[PDB]
């Protein structure tokens, strides 16, 4: 049966074993390395996923768009923090306006 | 000289989506020379990773690791 | 081939009647591949500091922890070591 | 003095007592209206931003969507997706919230509208309404209807394109007067995407004073008419001394990009 | 007997429906034919003959018009640490000598 | 006899842009860092640590000054104010 | 309450080797406040550098890689 099955993980544990043993990291990797990053990241998508939807069912849509995206990291402190230098195609920018410009 | 492509009301809209109520007129020729500098750097990379993989063809992988070099990484394009 | 099932999978799970685009899609599978990128290369650097020859959970819990912010990290931390509990038990 | 009734009585033309001569009219009508427009594409929704509470009204109670909401700063009134909901306070246009008007006569210039009681600044108080024109009609129509000798023209351009006839059908802004010293004004509010013409205030108006707009002054012809106010500096004359042409008053058309011939 | 127009809006009014019209939509705002245009022009300085992919120059506009609006961002805070509205060419140059360029 | 104000200022630039010793005193430097290390208690350290550490410190605040003074110049001032910092901090991206 | 112990005259005396003539009275609580986040976060990696390797004392080299991490690059410790 799968690793990912006895992990009780959705990512595969599997594909991420061989690209650690095929992208020229270490001489060695222990067992544990590849459920640990596999959990690790499968958390990661999974709140990212969460807030896209949250920003999808705040505007009457179904389907996630990269604008949406956008506004779940964006209003995030913390994704915003392990986002900052990286930029989102069709994404756009948040909606502000300095108090100084308003009549 | 098509660098006098990008009008006066393209960049007056990027500045509008920047958030800038009043535009100074000297803002565009300003701008035009900071866009060739920044396309300039980003192209001579990129035609410098297709010479070494001896291609003809530019693809768009190129462009995305040569962002990555400038430090600028962009999703959607992989 | 990539994680487009796998993004499905997960997504079904935290929103059931819900969709999304070819476009999200791509940027999901960058920002799964550039958060293996950095926390692989994080522990390759941190096996060389100590001269070993293998990467283990520890090297990968310690990448993460230097990566992640503060709250993230306990979680992620968390989840990891539950896994590899059940890995094993 | 109003007295709006649907049946047609026996006052000739001044429309001073009896409104029922011509025709009222809700708002606007269109004749060539085709989907090309920034409606449902781009300003499908402008939501403005609020975290309301909305449960504690008449007690600490602050009125929704004030002149602190992002919309009523950018003379745009709210949709029906509000997060007020039926609670939000910009949707003037459609609640039809108006002011107290009546019409009678002041002067001879012609007849107008007095305020009835108190009225601060800043307020609603009609919507120009009328029958919207188009690029061929206009310049046909007003020709034809100049050798009808009439005092009173109707006529508001709302774009380069487009004149709005308040002459066959017209609500009860159709009677205010042209003065050198205004205290009510016209703005250009957008509703649900579609630009509408408003009458606001300016000052504290006593109970029983004029309540006139300023005119952007035109002329159209060759003959010049002048104005009866003479408040400190009034202009004299309606339309200024300038000429200008049948075009430049409309708006001369965005030209079909046929052909010259049109110009010539 | 004329046609009297209603009136004009007060400038600075239509700047901000615009400012957030344009930060509503999410598009292209740079025209296309001559970017590409410009970017063959410049690419012929390093070597002759080349060829692009269509997703190639799409990236390229896609990370100039980030550029182009961060640096406007930063640009208005310099100006309104200026206490100017309008928006000065030296305000670009301070931003680009603080942020590094 | 005094100096104008101003000239003694500019005297104290040259003279420590002149200069390259430290100019932070290491007892207190040391005790705020051992202070602010508790973490992980019952730490120790290598001196050349406390060392690099105050260099990276000092160069890091000389680096946040020369900005601040280009904000102040640019705000047609001479003093410096926090909301110097502020902006300089923010154009800096932190 | 050691960092009261950064003094006035420290902070100006770094003030005039940056270039500054005149500086307010509200200049000091800033930077005490900008280096007491910067040393946190140096001393927070290097603390976790040092129980990754299993250490009581505080290395110079794990300093060097905090730095590193952050992108400052130290010279002259190794």
């Amino acid at each position: 049966k799968t690793r990912s099955s006895r992990a009780g993980l959705q990512f595969p544990v599997g594909r991420v074993h061989r690209l650690l043993r095929k992208g020229n990291y270490a001489e060695r990797v222990g067992a544990g390395a590849p459920v640990y990053l596999a959990a690790v990241l499968e958390y990661l998508t999974a709140e990212i996923l969460e807030l896209a939807g949250n920003a999808a069912r705040d505007n009457k849509k179904t389907r996630i768009i990269p604008r949406h995206l956008q506004l779940a990291v964006r209003n995030d402190e913390e994704l915003n923090k392990l986002l900052g230098r990286v930029t989102i195609a069709q994404g756009g920018v948040l909606p502000n306006i300095q108090s100084v410009l308003l009549p | 000289d098509n660098i006098q492509g990008i009008t006066k009301p393209a960049i007056r809209r990027l500045a509008r989506r920047g958030g800038v109520k009043r535009i100074s007129g000297l803002i565009y020729e300003e701008t035009r020379g900071v866009l060739k500098v920044f396309l300039e750097n980003v192209i001579r990379d990129a035609v410098t990773y297709t010479e070494h993989a001896k291609r003809k063809t530019v693809t768009a992988m190129d462009v995305v690791y040569a962002l990555k070099r400038q430090g600028r990484t962009l999703y959607g394009f992989g | 081939e990539s994680y487009a099932i796998y993004v499905y999978k997960v997504l079904k799970q935290v929103h059931p009647d819900t969709g999304i685009s070819s476009k999200a899609m791509s940027i999901m599978n960058s920002f799964v591949n550039d958060v293996f990128e950095r926390i692989a290369g994080e522990a390759s650097r941190l096996a060389h500091y100590n001269k070993r020859s293998t990467i283990t959970s520890r090297e990968i819990q310690t990448a993460v922890r230097l990566l992640l912010p503060g709250e993230l990290a306990k979680h992620a931390v968390s989840e990891g070591t539950k896994a590899v509990t059940k890995y094993t038990s | 003095d109003d007295f709006r009734d649907p049946q047609r009585w026996k006052e000739c033309a001044k429309q001073g007592k009896m409104p029922c001569y011509f025709d009222l009219i809700e708002e606007n009508v269109y004749l060539t209206e085709r989907k090309k427009n920034k409606s449902h594409r781009d300003i499908k929704r402008m939501q403005c931003e609020c975290t309301p509470l909305s449960k504690d009204e008449r007690a600490q109670g602050e009125i929704a969507c004030g002149e602190d909401c992002l919309n009523r700063l950018l003379m745009i009134e709210c949709s029906s997706r509000c997060p007020n909901g039926d609670y939000c306070s910009n949707r003037r246009f459609q609640r039809k919230q108006h002011a107290d008007v009546e019409v009678i006569l002041t002067e001879k210039k012609g007849w107008g509208l007095r305020a009835a009681k108190d009225l601060p600044s800043n307020t609603f108080v009609l919507e120009y309404c009328g029958e919207v024109l188009d690029h061929k009609e206009f310049k046909a129509r007003v020709k034809e209807y100049a050798r009808n000798k009439n005092i009173h023209y109707y006529f508001m351009a709302l774009k380069n394109d487009e004149i709005i006839d308040a002459t066959q059908k017209g609500n009860c802004s159709r009677f205010m007067n042209h003065s050198c010293e205004p205290n009510c004004e016209t703005q250009k509010w957008t509703v649900n995407g579609q630009l509408r013409v408003g009458f606001f205030t300016t000052k504290l108006v006593p109970s029983g004073s004029e309540l006139t707009f300023d005119y952007q002054f035109q002329r159209y012809g060759k003959e010049a008419q002048k104005c009866f106010c003479g408040s400190a500096n009034c202009r004299g004359y309606l339309g200024g001394e300038n000429r200008v042409s049948i075009r430049a008053a409309g708006g001369k058309m965005k030209k079909e990009r046929s052909r010259k011939k049109d110009s010539v | 007997g004329g046609v009297m127009k209603p009136h004009r809006y007060r400038p600075g009014t239509v700047a901000l429906r615009e400012i957030r019209r344009y930060q509503k939509s999410t598009e292209l705002l740079i025209r296309k034919l001559p970017f590409q245009r410009l970017v063959r022009e410049i690419a012929q300085d390093f070597k002759t003959d080349l060829r692009f992919q269509s997703s190639a120059v799409m990236a390229l506009q896609e990370a100039s018009e980030a550029y182009l609006v961060a640096l406007f961002e930063d640009t208005n805070l310099c100006a309104i640490h200026a206490k100017r509205v309008t928006i000065m060419p030296k305000d670009i140059q301070l931003a680009r000598r603080i942020r590094g360029e």
